[PDB]
């Protein structure tokens, strides 16, 4: 579901951009928003998160 | 958005109309035109105005059918209730359990949302003449009963129970076990030394009656 | 991250110091490289492959209902193409699937 | 007479030691029967054993 | 007969609900299926 | 990250959607995840089954365990067409669901079937399950065939 | 004592195989034994044979104990069972 | 092959199914009298009749 996935520093921070593209959700019909991976992302116990 | 609250709605209507299904199941007095409330009554009454779930109207109390009341010696009401709460916690379950107390229930089921504490577990048996039982809400989206691979149970009285030991002539631990704590005994409510009577359909002979008796 | 040193040839490991600014060290030899001002990025490529589709070709010569679209920004088309598809349970309501005429744009009611 | 005369001779005789000759009936066809491959119902990648 | 799972009768008028089996029931269908068959030749005999 | 779960169950590796020989269509997962298979909308939940006995025991009970249990051994034994009477599959099923639980046929659930010493230290683990027998004090009646 | 009446018998009258075997078994053993034989034997020197010609027009005097699984057995004379 | 682990089986299948029998009663008891079928297969029809 993303384009990509890439890690950027900031001058002072430090995170990940992921790139999902309403497209292929709407092509496969998916029932999935944006919020719905970012929750999903916090389900995920190995990324301690 | 629609799917994290219609999902949810439909999820717990249909926990609602399997609860409703087990208490009737159970003997207990429902009508079927409360077990057949559709999607739009329930969201007309038992949900807020922005589409939220309240659950704490949705517990309700049960009383014994007359029929039930006649076959069975001692049946009291149960009040099955939702818990609110996505993690039941210990002070909640004790507050349940104090309510049960206080108003002289014989039986109560605590609906929890996603996960209960072992701590909140151990808690459960505390009353002496009375039971509560926890049941998952995703343990109670499908009811089991109504799959074709279950088929139907009937639980049997002390009297029933006497009658087929006497006939078959045999004492309480020779039938075939069923554990408490399977799906389908926790849908029953059994208790130990309580008799079900099975009936199997088997496409060579027909349908047949087996027997078991729980724990 | 996969930048590599210009002077012994090692992996650089962004460290914070106790400043606060992350910079490219390296612990083999003396040399990093400060990120103020432009900002660096590492960017993997996932792939992506033909999946099957769903709706291809899911309204040809259907008819059209009156419907408001949602967006009102780059269309004012009042004209939508409907289809009804049983999507959920029997005991649910039946779900349906419309699009504008001019802007795509797809979305489901139940 | 001749139906009923089947059925009534059809019936178990009791002390027949039938576990055994389940447990026989169930294990000696694993002994003709032959690995062979398989798939359910027109599709090819199932490989069900 | 079929008693009921009491020790008592069942009244002739709800014996093929399910909730009163008994064992020798497999053995009252075998007679059922046994006249229906003889029915079918009776049948075959009518039309003709 | 790029291999996290988004949307789906955990344990349901693919789907296919098949077509049966009247022309309608069923879906066929690979996963343990049966509860959430029968339970998500869309999909009837009176008649979804699995191949897998232990998942229909932990879901619907010993006696659906059971069904299951004669349901597969049927369709195995049919598959290769040796035409074995269903009589003994039943007794099969009847037996490995006799304690109230699928105890299988094994040194792990005889021992659990089966309190006679003598058959279970002539089986398999002879020593150990003599020497158990011995401290425990357990009276063996001698009444099986062993 | 627990012996079932000769009337209240709820066990079928049929005579399995396993009873004849052991039928059969036991009056050619008697036989071999030196019993004497009920039927006119025409130089038959084997007991089991002549515990078959024994059993063809039903005179051996045995009669079997049929227990219930419950410590309750039940007469039935070989002469009175069909086979 | 086949031969080791079809033997294996059958020697498990028949360790576990010895004991049981079909009683006077038309129940089907393990050596410990306790029932596993009140009736063999529903009908108490021996497959071999
Ligand atoms: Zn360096
Ligand atoms: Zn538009």
């Amino acid at each position: 579901v993303a384009f990509y996935v890439q890690d950027v520093y900031k001058d002072n921070l430090s995170f990940i951009q992921v790139r999902i593209d309403l497209g292929t959700i709407d092509k496969l019909q998916l029932e999935l928003t944006i919020e719905d991976i970012a929750v999903a992302i916090t389900r995920a116990s190995k990324l301690k998160i | 958005m629609d799917q994290e609250n219609e999902r949810n709605i439909s999820r717990l209507w249909r926990a609602f109309r399997t609860v409703k299904e087990m208490v009737k199941d159970r003997g207990y007095f429902i009508t079927q035109e409360e077990v057949e409330l559709p999607l739009e009554d329930f969201k007309a009454k038992y949900c807020d105005s922005m589409g939220r779930p309240q659950r704490k109207m949705m517990s309700f109390q049960a009383n014994p059918t007359e029929e039930s009341i006649s076959k069975f010696p001692d049946m009291g009401s149960l009040w099955v209730e939702f818990c609110d709460e996505p993690s039941v916690g210990v002070k909640t379950m004790k507050t349940f359990v104090i309510h049960i107390q206080e108003k002289n229930f014989q039986t109560g089921i605590f609906v929890y949302q996603n996960n209960i504490t072992p701590s909140a577990m151990k808690l459960v048996p505390s009353i002496p003449p009375a039971t509560i039982e926890t049941f998952n809400e995703a343990a109670l989206v499908v009811n089991i009963t109504h799959h074709e691979l279950v088929p139907k149970h009937i639980r049997l009285s002390s009297d029933e129970k006497r009658e087929l030991l006497k006939r078959y002539r045999l004492k309480e631990s020779q039938l075939p076990r069923i554990q408490r704590a399977d799906p389908v005994a926790l849908y029953l409510g059994l208790k130990r030394g309580e008799v079900v009577k099975i009936i199997r359909k088997s496409e060579t002979s027909g349908r047949y009656a087996s027997y078991r008796i729980c724990m | 991250m996969l930048s590599f040193c210009p002077s012994c040839n090692n992996m650089l490991l962004i460290t914070s110091g106790d400043s606060g600014v992350y910079t490219l060290a390296c612990r083999s030899c003396p040399y990093e490289f400060p990120i103020e001002g432009i900002e660096i990025y590492d960017r993997k490529k996932l792939p992506r492959k033909e999946v099957d589709d769903v709706l291809g070709g899911g309204w040809d010569n259907v008819d059209q209902t009156k419907t408001q679209c949602p967006n009102y920004d780059t269309c004012g088309g009042e004209s939508a193409y409907f289809f009804q598809l049983q999507i959920r349970s029997a005991d649910e309501p039946m779900t349906t699937f419309y699009k504008c005429v001019n802007c795509g744009h797809r979305w489901k009611e139940n | 007479e001749i139906a009923l005369f089947k059925y009534r001779k059809a019936r178990l005789e009791p002390g027949t030691a039938i576990g055994a000759i389940g447990a026989q009936s169930i294990g000696e066809p694993g002994t003709q029967m032959t690995l062979k491959t398989f798939h359910f119902a027109g599709v090819a990648s199932m490989n069900v054993t | 007969v079929r008693y009921d799972n009491s020790g008592c009768l069942v009244k002739r008028e709800d014996l093929n609900k399910a909730e009163y089996v008994d064992q020798y029931d497999a053995e009252r269908d075998f007679y059922h299926s046994l006249r229906e068959y003889i029915n079918g030749k009776a049948t075959a005999l009518a039309n003709l | 990250l790029p291999d996290v779960v988004v949307k789906g169950l955990p344990d349901i590796s693919r789907a296919v959607i098949n077509i049966r020989d009247d022309g309608k269509r069923e879906l066929l997962v690979e996963g343990y995840g049966l509860r959430d298979v029968m339970c998500t909308d869309g999909v009837i939940g009176s008649r979804t089954t699995t191949n897998h006995v232990l998942e229909v025991f932990s879901v619907l009970g010993i006696e659906a365990a059971r069904y299951s249990i004669i349901r597969e051994i049927n369709y195995t034994m049919s598959n290769h067409g040796m035409s074995v009477d269903p009589r003994h599959i039943q007794l099969l099923g009847d037996v490995m669901t006799y304690k109230g639980e699928v105890l299988g046929i094994t040194r792990f659930g005889l021992s659990k079937m089966r309190d006679s010493v003598l058959q279970l230290a002539s089986f398999e683990k002879t020593t150990d399950h003599l020497f158990d027998a011995a401290f425990y004090m357990k009276k063996d009646a001698v009444e099986g065939v062993s | 004592e627990k012996a079932i009446p000769k009337d209240q018998r709820a066990t079928t009258p049929y005579m399995t195989k396993y009873e004849r075997a052991r039928i059969l078994g036991t009056r050619a053993l008697q036989i071999s034994m030196n019993a004497p034989v009920f039927v006119d034997l025409e130089g038959e020197t084997d007991p089991l044979r002549i515990a078959m010609k024994e059993l063809a027009e039903k005179k051996i005097p045995l009669v079997i104990r049929r227990y219930l699984p419950d410590g309750s057995f039940e007469d039935w004379s070989v002469e009175e069972l069909i086979v | 092959v086949k031969t080791a682990e079809t033997g294996y089986m059958s020697r498990r299948l028949m360790k576990s199914l010895e004991d049981l029998s079909c009683q006077y009663d038309n129940t089907v008891r393990t050596s410990a009298n306790g029932i596993v079928q009140f009736t063999y297969g529903g009908d108490g029809l021996d497959p071999l009749e």
